[PDB]
Parts: structure tokens; C-alpha cells; sequence
């Protein structure tokens, strides 16, 4: 049979080199095309096991995402052990592209088929694969966005739902589109988020059911961050180069018993940022003239409940999380396994 | 969102001796059993219900029998001695108090009894002090007593840990009254109850006279 | 070694705010959460909260919800606790306390084997304030087979702690100096008794030293038989 292995895979693209964006130019170097006709071989009364908190893989694309931030990124002022470093900060194209790993000779990459997979545990329906999907690496919080939907109902993925100190990764099955604009000419830095309020809502009220698997008959609340850093306690995203921080407590504030407008979130396009590839501060520009927009679909969340007895019992309450990005490229390579054929 | 039920309240016991520690919780969660001993923060003495932390000997063991879970040191030496509490996640016990001490023969107190002091009835204000000292073992019972009316909730008492030579404890009761209250009786006194004495010891003083 | 330095203890009014803090050190301080444990007196264990050094995201109790905030400095590897509207209920030994099983890619938060050695926080109305020394006088009648008690009552004072000594640290046999307590005015109270030969006490001096730091109050009271 087979062995789990910790193999050096490589990586594939669809990268244009005529283009000057960011993870386009990355992926030229990085990168080997995408194979024209990639083959799977479903795997006949195999059962075998996955578990996406401790898959190697996670590591060796957070290494990668780092190495593509660092030497692309262009920060004015950029603050790390205590010493700062000025530079030019020219402004960049950056918009993420599908990047797909690869197994090398004498490897495998296993793929959990089960459209109701948890994470952890056996897998009965298992195929072979050379590459998994292409994944974008989207840096953003709380929200995630532009990734890959659950094939049949909503999934609600924790190493240990008991365990409030253990991150929730919610899998939507159906796409929630969020259009983010920073207007053409006043306030420079002022920017808004719109979403369905009816599609948003209906979204909240399937996942407070998948919620209440876990917590029989009680009442699933949706409350805003509890605290952290700008960061975290924000929706914060990437969008023309800007770093955008949306107020998400319009998203969180509903409660949950067993039972077209938009929703306008007001945003700020920070110069000060603290870097999640390491620890530290990088200061940017002041943003570019014209109408910056983008259009995302939110197709995740990563959410905390709340710790400790409350007053009234009977309610476990969810707000955002997020800190570590491990857990953003974990929502899509959840499914995949390195496997040694040897 | 978890209740975690500890029992006994107290367990007093000798070295050599085996306490049994209980802790009932109906939930899911992998339990936890701290020690901590008077001004220290806890120790960690069991985790996973069953295994043993960092420096814990074997005569401590951790079980369970589904919502019954059990905290068993065998052996008991003084360094036992504290408070133990069970965890699952964020919540905790009550906690399950162990004494032990180190042994000695059984020790009546010598009983003393101090009036106000002149000063301190000058600045409007009278303690009455009563000493219970060098006694064996730790329980110990004071009555206060003002013209036969039995004193309750109007006194505060105090004990010594184990004395650097003789391993007695000693106790101090203090009674609060006004100047004013306290020159309108005559009779202070103090009884004292403890296994040393076949029965209890008053020590007394009348107001003025000496 | 895994280490966790705690502030030094901390007397507050009461309404007031309060900072303490936890400077770790012999692991990396990005990897797992800080949590904060209190303990009010002579009572049980609670967890106020979780903060992770990675982003400052944090978890707290309904109870502790918006009057306690959990931060951190990175650069000194130090996680602060922030209480707002300091009620006497909050008079607590405050510990922070992280888990046995900690790597950098794995944690299990709750069994806590390294704590601090705890932050003792006093929240309460009463001011500073020096104690009064009142003798506890030896008696003919409070006397028996040759040895006599006799005292110092180290009253009326604010905040903890008053050490005590007998005769400059000449006598230390027989001394017995009780824990403080707290009366019903929210002022500390102790005494220090020794046990002496009655024949000593028309040749020996016996005086108590009493130091009360807080209040820069230090006291030598003689305590000798009352004349009658
Ligand atoms: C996921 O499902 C498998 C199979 O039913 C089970 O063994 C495992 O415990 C589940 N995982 C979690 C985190 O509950
Ligand atoms: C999955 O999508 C369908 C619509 O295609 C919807 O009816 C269903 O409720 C979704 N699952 C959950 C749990 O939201
Ligand atoms: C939060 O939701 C309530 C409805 O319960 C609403 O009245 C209130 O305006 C909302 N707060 C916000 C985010 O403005
Ligand atoms: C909602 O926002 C979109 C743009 O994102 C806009 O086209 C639409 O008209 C808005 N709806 C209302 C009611 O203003
Ligand atoms: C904004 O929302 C509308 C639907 O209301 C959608 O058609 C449009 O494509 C979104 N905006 C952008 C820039 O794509
Ligand atoms: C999501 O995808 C669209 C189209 O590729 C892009 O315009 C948008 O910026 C992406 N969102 C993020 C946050 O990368
Ligand atoms: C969560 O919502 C509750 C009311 O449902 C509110 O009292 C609380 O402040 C919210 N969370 C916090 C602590 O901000």
C-alpha cells in the first residue's frame, strides 16, 4: 500500500509572463504550467484517514506565501526587532492567482471525496491525484474569501468544538458576494462593504443550525470580536495593492432559537499594519487616485465561541476569529493527504 | 456550561494515611487535578483524567468511573497539604480541602486571658484578647462570654502554622466592644474546648479589679 | 525552563483601574495563549479569559465582558490584564497560567502546568494609615509554673503587610506572631505574643518592634507588668 510522508512538493500555474502582477511574476520562477490533462483514479473499497491540523502541507504553502509577501511587497517603514529600514515604496499590481502543488516521483497526493468530511478521522471514498485544485492565497480575516464551497450542505470544521481555545473554519455551499469600493474623489482612506442582507442573514441562520448539532436546543448567537489587533478584531483584506478594515459587527449581531437591502459596512484603507508573515510593523503610502473596487465571494468564516457559563444558559455565542493564516490555507487543503507509493 | 462537583469538603488525615478525592462531572472533557498548598499558586498533579504531570510521584493516582472521577494519594506526607482542585476546559471545582500536619502527642493550650490596655481605652476604643497556646491537634473551640451572655459574630480569631520547635499550633481570639460598651459589665471571659481537655477551661477577669 | 514573572501586588481604591502584568521567558511566546486565573480569599479558582500572543485575539467569560481587557507586548514577551470600575470584590491573587503541551504548529490550552507565582490585588475604600500599638500586658492571675505571656496588639492599620520583632531579634523563643485580619471597619489587625519566665519580668525588657512599610511607621513599645 502506502505510508504518509513529508515530501518536497513542487508547484503549478496558470502565470502569464507579459504580466507585472505580483503573484503572476512569483509563479514564473516558482512555478512549472498546469498539466493539460490531469488524471484521477478513484480508489475502489479504500478507507483512509486525514487530518487537515496536522497536515504538512499547510506548512510548506505558508512558507511559500511568506517568501512571495516579503519579496514582492514594498513598505515605506518597515519595523522588526526593534530596528526600522526606509525604503522606496513604489505602488504594485497585486491580485491573487490559483497555485496548484504537485507530488514528485515516488509520491502521491491522496483526496478525501466525502462530501460530508469533518477534518479528521476515515474517509471512504479516496482518489489519487498528481495536483490538488488551484488554491488562491487570499490574506484576509474573520472572512474568507474567493476559496472553494462544500459540494452539498454547509460544514462546520474544529479539531475540538468542546474546546473554546480551538478555531472554528466554517465551509459555505453557496457563494455570499462582497463588493468593497473606495470612492473616485473628500476622505482618501474612506471606504464601504456591501452585502445582501437577506443572503448574508439566510447564511447566518444555516450555520447557527449546523452549529446546534453540537450544542442540542440551544440558542446560537452572532456577536462582533471580542478584541486583538486592528487586524483581527476587523474584517481586513487586500484589494489593488490597499490594505482594507471593514467593521464587521453589522455581520455579527443576531440571535439564533430553534425556529433585497444591503448591508453597508464602513472602512478604512490603514498605512500602518502589523504583518502576520512575521512579527512586526510596515507603514505604505497614501492610497492611489481614482475608483479602487473589488468584488469577492465569501465562501468561509473563522469564528470562536465564547468561553465560560453565561447568566441565562441555554446560548453559546460566536464571534469572529483569526491570528494565524495557517489556518486560511487549512479551509483548502483540508481534503488532501502526502502519501510515499514506495 | 459545565458543573464539576467536589467531595468531601474537607479531609483530615495523618501521614502514612490514604485520601480519596472525588470530583463528579456529567460532560465531556479531558479532567485536570491541581494542588495548591496555602500562598502558592496551583501545581498541576493530573491530566487526562489518569496520567501523571512533571515531578509527580506514583503514590498519587487519577480515575475514572464515568461521571465518578477520582483523585487517590496514598502515603500521605505534610507537603499534602492544601487545597485540590478538579478542571474540565474553563471550569473548575469547589475544591476539596486535605489536612495533615506533622504528628505530635496530643497537647492541651495554656490559656490566657488580656484586659483592654489603659492606652487603648483612652483612644475610645476595647480588645479583649484571649490566647490559646501551644496546642495539639489543630481543633480548637473559644466562647466568649460578657456577664454570661454568650458573644456571637463579634469576634475574630487567628492561628499560628506548626511552631519552629515544638510542631502546636496557638491560637488569638480578639472581642471588639466600644469604651462605652465595655465599661457597663463587669465579667469578661473566655472557654476553651479542646481534645487535650477533659473539659472546657475558662479563664477570666473582672473589669477595675486586679 | 518555562517561566512566567508576575508584578509585584497592587493596593487599589475602590472604582479605580488596574494593570498587571506576565513577562515570559524559556519558550517562544508566539506559539500558545495566556490565560488569566483569580482566586478571592478563601475561595475557589476562575478563568477570567484567553489572550493569543499571535494577533492579541482574545475569549472572555459574560461575566468579565467589558470590564476586563487582555493585551500584549511582543518586543518583551510580556501579556498585561486590564480591570476597569474595581469593585472589593475584585480583591483577588490574579495568576496567569499557560498549557503543558505547547509546539509551533500544536497547543492544548487548558492543563495548566506553568503559572506565575500570582498578583495580589487589595481593592478598597479605606486610605493608607499607620497602626496604633497597644501592649498585652503580663498579669499575676494570667501566670502559672513559671512562665507568663505577654504581647503587643498591632492595631487599626492599612494596607498589609506589619512584620514584627521581639527585643531587636534577641528573643525569637516562644514568639508566636498571628496572620492579620480584617475587621469590619476594612482596617488589618494582629498581634505577637511571647511566653517568658515570670521570674525575668522585673530584670528583663521585653519590647516589641513593629514596621509598617506602607505608612513609613515604625514602633518600639515596651510591654512590662501592669502596677497596681
Ligand atoms: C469526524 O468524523 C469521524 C468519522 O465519523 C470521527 O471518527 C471523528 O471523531 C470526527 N471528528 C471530530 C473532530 O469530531
Ligand atoms: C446548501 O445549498 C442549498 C441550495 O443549493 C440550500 O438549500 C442548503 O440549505 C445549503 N446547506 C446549508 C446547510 O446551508
Ligand atoms: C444590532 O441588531 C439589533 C437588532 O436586535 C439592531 O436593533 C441594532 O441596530 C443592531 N446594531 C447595529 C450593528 O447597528
Ligand atoms: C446594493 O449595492 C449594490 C452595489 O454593491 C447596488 O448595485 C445596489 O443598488 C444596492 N442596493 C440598494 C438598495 O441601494
Ligand atoms: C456588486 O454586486 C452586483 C449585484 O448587486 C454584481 O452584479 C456586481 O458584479 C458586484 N460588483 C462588482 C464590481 O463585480
Ligand atoms: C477575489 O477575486 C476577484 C476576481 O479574481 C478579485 O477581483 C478580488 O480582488 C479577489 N479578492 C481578494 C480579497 O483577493
Ligand atoms: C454580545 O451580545 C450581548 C447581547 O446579546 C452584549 O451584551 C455583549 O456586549 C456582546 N459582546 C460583547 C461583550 O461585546
Amino acid at each position: 500500500v502506502w505510508k504518509e510522508a513529508t515530501a518536497t512538493l513542487f508547484c503549478a500555474s496558470d502565470a502569464k509572463a507579459y504580466e507585472t502582477e505580483v503573484h503572476n511574476v512569483w509563479a514564473t520562477h516558482a512555478c512549472v504550467p498546469t498539466d493539460p490533462n490531469p488524471q484521477e483514479v478513484v480508489l475502489e473499497n479504500v478507507t483512509e484517514n486525514f487530518n487537515m491540523w496536522k497536515n504538512n502541507m499547510v506548512e510548506q504553502m505558508h512558507e511559500d506565501i511568506i517568501s512571495l509577501w516579503d519579496q514582492s511587497l514594498k513598505p515605506c517603514v518597515k519595523l522588526t526587532g526593534g530596528s526600522v529600514i526606509t525604503q522606496a515604496c513604489p505602488k504594485i499590481s497585486f491580485e491573487p492567482i490559483p497555485i496548484h502543488y504537485c507530488a514528485p516521483a515516488g509520491f502521491a497526493i491522496l483526496k478525501c471525496n466525502d462530501k460530508k468530511f469533518n477534518g479528521t478521522g476515515p474517509c471512504t471514498n479516496v482518489s489519487t491525484v498528481q495536483c490538488t485544485h488551484g488554491i488562491r492565497p487570499v490574506v484576509s480575516t474573520q472572512l474568507l474569501l474567493n476559496g472553494s464551497l462544500a459540494e452539498e450542505e454547509i460544514v462546520i470544521r474544529s479539531e475540538n468544538i468542546k474546546d473554546n481555545a480551538k478555531i472554528i473554519i466554517v465551509q459555505l455551499n453557496e457563494t455570499v458576494e462582497i463588493n468593497c469600493t473606495r470612492p473616485n474623489n473628500g476622505d482618501i482612506r474612506q471606504a464601504h462593504c456591501n452585502i445582501s442582507k437577506a443572503k448574508w442573514e439566510n447564511t447566518l441562520k444555516q450555520i447557527a443550525r449546523k452549529l446546534r448539532e453540537h450544542f442540542k436546543n440551544e440558542t446560537i448567537a452572532f456577536n462582533q470580536s471580542s478584541g486583538g489587533d486592528p487586524e483581527i478584531v476587523m474584517h481586513s483584506f487586500n484589494c489593488g495593492g490597499e490594505f482594507f478594515y471593514c467593521n464587521s459587527t453589522q455581520l455579527f449581531n443576531s440571535t439564533w432559537t430553534w425556529n433585497n437591502i444591503n448591508i453597508t459596512l464602513p472602512c478604512r484603507i490603514k498605512q500602518i499594519i502589523n504583518m502576520w508573515q512575521e512579527v512586526g510593523k510596515a507603514m505604505y503610502a497614501p492610497p492611489i487616485k481614482g475608483q479602487i473596487r473589488c468584488s469577492s465571494n465569501i465562501t468561509g468564516l473563522l469564528l470562536t465561541r465564547d468561553g465560560g457559563s453565561s447568566t441565562n444558559g441555554t446560548t453559546e455565542t460566536f464571534r469572529p476569529g483569526g491570528g494565524d493564516m495557517r489556518d486560511n490555507w487549512r479551509s483548502e487543503l483540508y481534503k488532501y493527504k502526502v502519501v510515499k507509493i514506495e | 456550561e459545565i458543573v464539576l462537583t467536589q467531595s468531601p469538603g474537607t479531609l483530615s488525615l495523618s501521614p502514612g494515611e490514604r485520601a480519596t478525592l472525588s470530583c463528579r462531572t456529567s460532560q465531556y472533557g479531558s479532567l485536570a487535578w491541581y494542588q495548591q498548598r496555602p500562598g502558592q499558586a496551583p501545581r498541576l498533579v493530573i491530566y487526562g483524567g489518569s496520567s501523571r504531570a512533571t515531578g509527580i510521584p506514583d503514590r498519587f493516582t487519577g480515575s475514572r468511573s464515568g461521571a465518578d472521577y477520582t483523585l487517590t494519594i496514598n502515603r500521605l506526607e505534610p507537603e499534602d497539604f492544601g487545597i485540590y482542585y478538579c478542571q474540565q476546559y474553563e471550569f473548575f471545582g469547589q475544591g476539596t480541602k486535605v489536612e495533615v500536619d506533622i504528628k505530635r502527642t496530643v497537647a492541651a493550650p495554656s490559656v490566657f486571658i488580656f484586659p483592654p490596655s489603659d492606652e487603648q481605652l483612652k483612644s475610645g476604643t476595647a480588645s479583649v484578647v484571649c490566647l490559646l497556646n501551644n496546642f495539639y491537634p489543630r481543633e480548637a473551640k473559644v466562647q466568649w462570654k460578657v456577664d454570661n451572655a454568650l458573644q456571637s459574630g463579634n469576634s475574630q480569631e487567628s492561628v499560628t502554622e506548626q511552631d519552629s520547635k515544638d510542631s502546636t499550633y496557638s491560637l488569638s481570639s480578639t472581642l471588639t466592644l466600644s469604651k462605652a460598651d465595655y465599661e457597663k459589665h463587669k465579667v469578661y471571659a473566655c472557654e476553651v474546648t479542646h481534645q487535650g481537655l477533659a473539659s472546657p477551661v475558662t479563664k477570666s477577669f473582672n473589669r477595675g479589679e486586679c | 525552563q518555562v517561566q512566567l514573572l508576575q508584578s509585584g501586588a497592587q493596593v487599589k481604591k475602590t472604582g479605580a483601574s488596574m494593570r498587571i502584568s506576565c513577562k515570559t521567558s524559556g519558550y517562544t511566546f508566539l506559539n500558545c495563549p495566556i490565560n488569566w486565573v483569580r482566586q478571592a480569599p478563601g475561595r475557589g479558582l476562575e478563568w477570567m479569559g484567553w489572550m493569543k500572543p499571535r494577533g492579541g485575539a482574545v475569549n472572555y467569560p459574560q461575566k468579565f465582558q467589558g470590564r476586563v481587557t487582555m493585551t500584549r507586548d511582543m518586543s518583551t514577551d510580556t501579556a498585561f490584564l486590564d480591570m476597569s470600575n474595581l469593585r472589593s470584590d475584585d480583591t483577588a491573587v490574579y495568576f496567569c497560567a499557560r498549557g503543558k503541551y505547547c509546539t509551533a504548529s500544536d497547543y492544548y490550552n487548558w492543563d495548566f502546568e506553568h503559572w506565575g507565582r500570582g498578583t495580589l490585588v487589595t481593592v478598597s475604600s479605606p486610605a493608607t494609615k499607620g497602626p496604633s500599638v497597644f501592649p498585652l500586658a503580663p498579669s499575676s492571675k494570667s501566670t502559672s509554673g513559671g512562665t507568663a505571656a505577654l504581647g503587643c496588639l498591632v492595631k487599626d492599620y492599612f494596607p498589609e503587610p506589619v512584620t514584627v520583632s521581639w527585643n531587636s531579634g534577641a528573643l525569637t523563643s516562644g514568639v508566636h506572631t498571628f496572620p492579620a485580619v480584617l475587621q469590619s471597619s476594612g482596617l488589618y489587625s494582629l498581634s505577637s505574643v511571647v511566653t517568658v519566665p515570670s521570674s525575668s519580668l522585673g530584670t528583663q525588657t521585653y519590647i516589641c518592634n513593629v514596621n509598617h512599610k506602607p505608612s513609613n511607621t515604625k514602633v518600639d513599645k515596651k510591654v512590662e507588668p501592669k502596677s497596681c
